[PDB]
């Protein structure tokens, strides 16, 4: 997808 | 009182880009903007001089921040590790907003991106805390680098940062 994260970056 | 102005020299392989400044909202989010700048001087004895952007999509946002695994999954705070999520007062509403990348409620570090659309699914959950000053066309050239999937096709560094109001 579209998210912004740190760690475990999702779909 | 007036808001900080930080600027990113920005690098691609190597290769002067161009400058990017930021107005910093110390105004409405005081402790998130004073992470960024005293990240952006280097001040604590660590920041973001020398880091990347290790994940660009096209018509989303540019992110980067990690200063320490140098991988995208890094970084940490001024405050210690982690930490709160300030306020949600402002909107991620176009390009040029900056906001805090996390993993979930709460642990906000050093990571951020920098939005080149509108991205309102965001709102509330990442803490938007600046904005694109002077620069943008930078910002542009760089998501020209960037994919789908966020892999940069060129390592694009700040080659140098700091404060200038």
């Amino acid at each position: 997808x579209l998210l912004v994260t740190v760690g475990l970056v999702l779909a | 009182m007036v808001n900080p102005t930080v600027f990113f020299d920005i690098a691609v392989d190597g290769e002067p880009l161009g400058r990017v400044s930021f107005e910093l909202f110390a105004d409405k989010v005081p402790k998130t903007a004073e992470n960024f700048r005293a990240l952006s001087t280097g001040e604590k004895g660590f920041g973001y001089k020398g880091s990347c952007f290790h994940r660009i999509i096209p018509g989303f946002m540019c992110q980067g921040g990690d200063f320490t695994r140098h991988n995208g999954t890094g970084g940490k705070s001024i405050y210690g590790e982690k930490f709160e999520d300030e306020n949600f007062i402002l909107k991620h509403t176009g390009p040029g907003i900056l906001s805090m990348a996390n993993a979930g409620p709460n642990t906000n570090g050093s990571q951020f991106f920098i939005c080149t659309a509108k991205t309102e699914w965001l709102d509330g959950k990442h803490v938007v805390f600046g904005k694109v000053k002077e620069g943008m066309n930078i910002v542009e050239a760089m998501e020209r680098f960037g994919s789908r999937n966020g892999k940069t096709s060129k390592k694009i560094t700040i080659a140098d940062c700091g404060q200038l109001e």
